[PDB]
């Protein structure tokens, strides 16, 4: 048969629906993706950023703020005067959404070391920020509190002449797995 | 009219001639007729009768005749569910040698008062022995709890409430019950049961007093003590007829969360009764 | 106070992890099956916080072990949704020691009702599961 799966996550603080075609002999060349929820009985409003788009995905970061709803989605793709097929699904940001590292650099000093995180300057979710600071076979987990453009964290009270290395990520849940951010390292001014 | 009070108990209203019955919803225009309440001697009206949204705030009107002469009576609103009285519990009790099952019911089934609220239940229970007036109480139970400890071929009685704790609310009473517990069993039950785990296997240990024994044992999932009617005790199925004082099988069995466990001697003629029950959860390492 | 276990929030979680995994049919199908429910939002003081609480769960409890329930739902994933629902509400009501519940409950009749009639469907099963979720996701946002 015909399959559309869909992957939502959040990227440089955007969240981003994209998805990909399986056993689709005719692919289309341009899709149009709907969206409506179920607790009030709404019709399918339609993105339009991603009307008629060319590329395999969209940008929901405006259409969809809330966690404690149910998006669901009808995308449908046309090649040539024709509607070659329209599939669904919905998705639980809580539960469907995965989310990215930001942007980090780090900044090596005689007695600490200096994480910036850079967000953007602007919706949330009830996420929390790691930087784990990993020595020798030592791991740190720093949690600073509540985004705003560049982020500094201070990570303090650290030996010269000794190597670091910072990861970066955010949390949504315990029990959700979590991506964490590639690896920067950096060695300590005597 | 003078306004006349009810107090309401389960599913019916009780005032305190021949009357009629009738009520209007919040932002009154209307008055309905409550049927089986209307031109009837008792005082007492049973809605049990759509009259949904018990729920929601209603005002009644009462119409009460003395010879060729109408009285009228209105009442003051309110809500029945909050102004409701959880009337006396079903009870049947179960006898053992030294022990006494009770299994508690809502009294008044598939009432309208109660209906999704009926499974809240949570019922406390008073119990004495004839004789001695010794009085125990217990408080918060399930509708299924078992009773132990007690002394054969004594009669005991006891007398139960039904209460809700969110609501608060909480009500009458059961007449009390009383059952002679059995003639004491030879065979004591097996006791001290416990729950450790080998390798990837499931270990489970008690204590017997007479050798040359073979022992079942069985499972309940944990939650189904809860609701009142239908719950069988499937049995472990490895643990079938052993004949010494442990068993094992394998982790899997049993998925994720909670179980109870019992476990009966029997000497292949007579039997043993049940040993006290154990809680296990599986993330038991 | 009351204290729960650490584990909680792992508790209240598992439940929502369930009631997706539930799930049968594409929720599209069931577009035509919906209904606005009017869930008392407003709710979400401590003591209120657990009542609402367990208001609830006790609720969705009481809701989903139907005869009925039993037949629009895998026997599995209901065992495990009752378990930890039970679970959950034990140990949240051990704090027994010292409008509101009511419009939480007419909320839940709509929902026993809404059944009955779109007949105990398919789509009228997805509905609420799905209906259930949202108000659950609302009271999850009570730590
Ligand atoms: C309880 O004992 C009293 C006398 O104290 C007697 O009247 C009554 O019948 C006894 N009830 C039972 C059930 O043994």
């Amino acid at each position: 048969d015909e399959s559309c799966t869909f992957k939502i996550s959040l990227r440089n603080f955007r969240s981003i629906l994209s998805w990909e075609l399986k056993n689709h002999s005719i692919v289309p060349t341009h899709y149009t993706l709907l969206y409506t929820i179920m607790s009030k009985p709404e019709d399918l409003k339609v993105v339009k950023n991603c009307a008629n788009t060319t590329r395999s995905f969209c940008d929901l970061t405006d259409e969809w703020r809330s966690t404690h709803e149910a998006y669901v989605t009808v995308l449908e793709g046309f090649s040539g005067n024709t509607t070659l097929f329209s599939c669904s699904h919905n998705f639980w940001l809580a539960i469907d959404m995965s989310f990215e590292p930001p942007e980090f650099e780090i900044v090596g000093f005689t007695n600490h070391i200096n994480v910036m995180v850079k967000f953007p300057s602007i919706l949330q979710f009830d996420l929390s920020l790691v930087i784990e600071e990993q020595s020798e076979g030592i791991v740190k987990k720093h949690k600073p509190e509540i985004m705003s453009g560049n982020f500094t964290y201070i990570i303090d009270k650290l030996i010269p002449n000794t190597n670091y290395c910072v990861s970066v990520y955010l949390e949504h849940s315990d029990e959700q797995a979590v991506i964490k951010s590639p690896l920067k390292c950096t060695l300590l001014p005597p | 009219p003078q306004k006349v009070e009810v107090d309401i108990i389960d599913d019916n209203f009780i005032l305190r001639v021949t009357f009629s019955f009738d009520y209007q919803k919040t932002g009154m225009d209307n008055w309905i007729k409550l049927s089986g309440c209307q031109n009837i001697t008792s005082t007492k009206c049973n809605f049990s009768s759509l009259k949904l949204n018990v729920y929601e705030e209603i005002k009644l009107r009462i119409r009460a005749e003395k010879e060729n002469t109408s009285s009228w009576y209105e009442v003051d609103s309110f809500t029945p569910f909050r102004k409701a009285q959880i009337g006396p519990p079903e009870v049947h009790l179960e006898a053992e040698d030294k022990a006494i099952v009770i299994h508690i019911s809502p009294g008044t089934k598939d009432s309208v008062m109660w209906a999704l609220d009926g499974l809240s239940f949570t019922y406390s229970l008073v119990i004495w022995k004839n004789s001695s007036g010794v009085e125990e109480r217990i408080e918060n139970i399930y509708s299924r709890h078992k009773i132990y400890k007690l002394s054969p071929e004594t009669t005991y009685c006891l007398k139960v409430k039904a209460a809700l704790l969110t609501s608060w609310k909480i009500g009458v009473y059961s007449p009390v019950h009383c059952i002679k517990t059995t003639v004491e069993n030879e065979l004591p039950p097996p006791e001290n049961i416990e729950v450790s785990v080998q390798n990837q296997n499931y270990v489970l240990k008690w204590d017997y007093t007479y050798a040359n024994m073979t022992f079942q044992v069985q499972w309940l999932h944990a939650f189904l003590k809860r609701n009142p009617g239908n719950y069988k005790w499937k049995q472990i199925p490895d643990c079938e007829n052993v004949k010494t004082t442990q068993c094992v099988f394998p982790q899997n069995v049993f998925q994720k969360g909670i179980y109870l466990l019992r476990v009966q001697a029997s000497d292949g003629n007579n039997t043993s009764f049940w040993s006290e029950e154990i809680k296990f959860d599986t993330e038991i390492q | 106070g009351c204290d729960l276990p650490q584990n909680h929030g792992l508790l209240s979680r598992n439940t929502l992890v369930l009631l997706h995994q539930m799930r049968r049919i594409s929720p599209f199908l069931c577009l035509k099956d919906r209904r606005d429910f009017r869930f008392p939002q407003e709710m979400v003081q401590k003591a209120h916080v657990m009542s609402v609480l367990h208001e609830m769960l006790q609720q969705i409890f009481s809701l989903f072990h139907t005869e009925r329930s039993s037949a629009a739902w895998q026997m599995t994933l209901l065992d495990q949704l009752h378990t930890g629902l039970h679970q959950q509400l034990q140990h949240l009501e051990t704090c027994l020691l010292q409008s509101p519940a009511l419009t939480l409950r007419r909320y839940f009749q709509g929902i026993r009702v809404y059944l009955k009639e779109k007949k105990y469907s398919d789509c009228a099963w997805e509905v609420v599961r799905m209906e259930i979720m949202k108000s659950l996701f609302l009271s999850t946002n009570m730590q």
